[PDB]
């Protein structure tokens, strides 16, 4: 399914993928610390949740 | 568990960089189609990509920069520059002395260099006569005028003397440079190129209620930067809404890298109805444009920018 993203943290997540990469993984973090249904994909597989944050561009 | 997030983080910048380059690779036909369809179907696009083939390209030839390069008093320039340099202890060693180049031109193009022509002065009398000037209406351009990029010509009786003295209008950059007075129009026209001549990272903007000015990028301030000749105004895109209280609709901008919508950047209240064009229209119409503008650049410019742009993006919706 769909993300599930914070009009804000999908904002933010896509400055600082483009804007300061060095950042990006205490976002990543954070950002999951906060959404307990996605921290799901990620424990169960990182690759199907990055394909998904690309699909917010 | 404790899933630990570089080896997931780097992962993604990498995906997030091929997403990318495959967005400004292949022109597909399906939107050669979308796009060829909108150019006809609404007129509004239709003058926006007229304009893009315009003005994304005319400021970047190499004879014209070399002409004002001559023209202009770089001695004056930049010994002030210098001085506001200075001045100044902003941070330690960075770009911000490009700023002071660019307030500095600012500053030498509206106290020393142009003029501003609300009516002509009369030819025949003294100079500083423009009142004794009424306004006979516009015609074409006198053919000897139209050597230049003149498509009209306003027109002026003088009460004092009651002789004609004409103000035609050129787009004719160099052109100005002799003649050295105009309004926004030829205002602005100039002054862009004035500024491309250092090679500043230049974008001219184009309101659609009869203004125009433009912008600039500070890469000490790493972001596009408004910069206004008229109003000799350096970063400070409020001016037109709130100063000036102007109603205005669409503002967008047109730069040898691209084409974007910057109205958020400008209309910040009085805004008009949007509605030459639909939303999702107007947005591909720009990354199209910009896509095509982009064609032929190595794979990490390409990237560099479609970053630059995503920064503004970021910067014009989350509008801080
Ligand atoms: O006012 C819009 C229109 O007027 C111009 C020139 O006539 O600018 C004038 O208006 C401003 C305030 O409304 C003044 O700040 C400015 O100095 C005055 O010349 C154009 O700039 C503009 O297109
Ligand atoms: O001549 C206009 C010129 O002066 C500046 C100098 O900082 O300040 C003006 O800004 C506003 C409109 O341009 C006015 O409300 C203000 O009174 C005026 O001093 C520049 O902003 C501008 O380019
Ligand atoms: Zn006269």
């Amino acid at each position: 399914g769909s993300i599930g993203l914070t009009v804000e943290d999908l904002l933010s997540l896509r400055q600082v993928v483009s804007g300061n990469p060095e950042a990006l993984a205490p976002l990543l973090e954070n950002i999951s610390a906060r959404y307990p249904q996605l921290r799901e994909h990620i424990m169960a597989n990182p690759e199907v949740f990055v394909s998904m944050l690309l699909e917010a561009v | 568990n404790n899933i630990d997030f570089d080896s997931i983080a780097k992962m993604l910048l990498i995906k997030y960089k091929d997403f990318i380059l495959s967005k400004f690779k292949k022109a597909a036909p399906v939107e050669n189609i979308r796009f060829q369809n909108l150019v006809h179907t609404n007129q509004f696009a239709q003058g926006v990509l007229g304009q893009s083939q315009h003005l994304c390209t005319v400021y970047d030839n190499p004879s014209w920069h070399s002409i004002v390069l001559e023209t202009l008093d770089l001695d004056l320039i930049y010994k002030n520059v210098d001085k506001e340099f200075a001045k100044d202890g902003h941070a330690e060693g960075e770009n911000i002395y490009t700023d002071y180049l660019v307030k500095e031109l600012l500053r030498y193009f509206k106290q020393d260099f142009f003029k501003w022509c609300n009516k002509p002065d009369c030819n025949h009398c003294g100079q500083n006569t423009s009142e004794n000037m009424t306004p006979l209406g516009s015609q074409g351009p006198n053919g000897e005028e139209s050597k230049f990029n003149c498509g009209t010509v306003e027109i002026y009786k003088c009460n004092r003397c009651g002789n004609i003295t004409r103000f035609p209008r050129y787009n004719d950059p160099i052109k100005l440079l002799e003649t050295r007075k105009g309004r926004c129009g030829e205002w602005c026209n100039l002054f862009t190129l004035i500024l491309k001549s250092f090679g500043l990272d230049v974008r001219y903007v184009w309101n659609r209620e009869d203004h125009v000015w433009c912008e600039y990028f500070s890469n000490f301030l790493n972001r596009w930067v408004h910069v206004d000749s008229c109003e000799q105004s350096f970063d400070q895109p409020y001016i037109y809404s709130i100063n000036w209280n102007k109603k205005m609709s669409y503002c967008i901008a047109f730069g040898k890298d691209g084409v974007v919508d910057v109205s958020k950047r400008y209309i910040l209240q009085n805004e008009l109805p949007r509605d030459q064009i639909k939303e999702e229209d107007l947005k591909f119409l720009c990354q199209f444009i910009t896509k095509r503008l982009r064609y032929s650049l190595n794979d990490d410019e390409i990237y560099q920018l479609a970053c630059r742009d995503e920064q503004e993006q970021i910067e014009l919706i989350r509008g801080k």
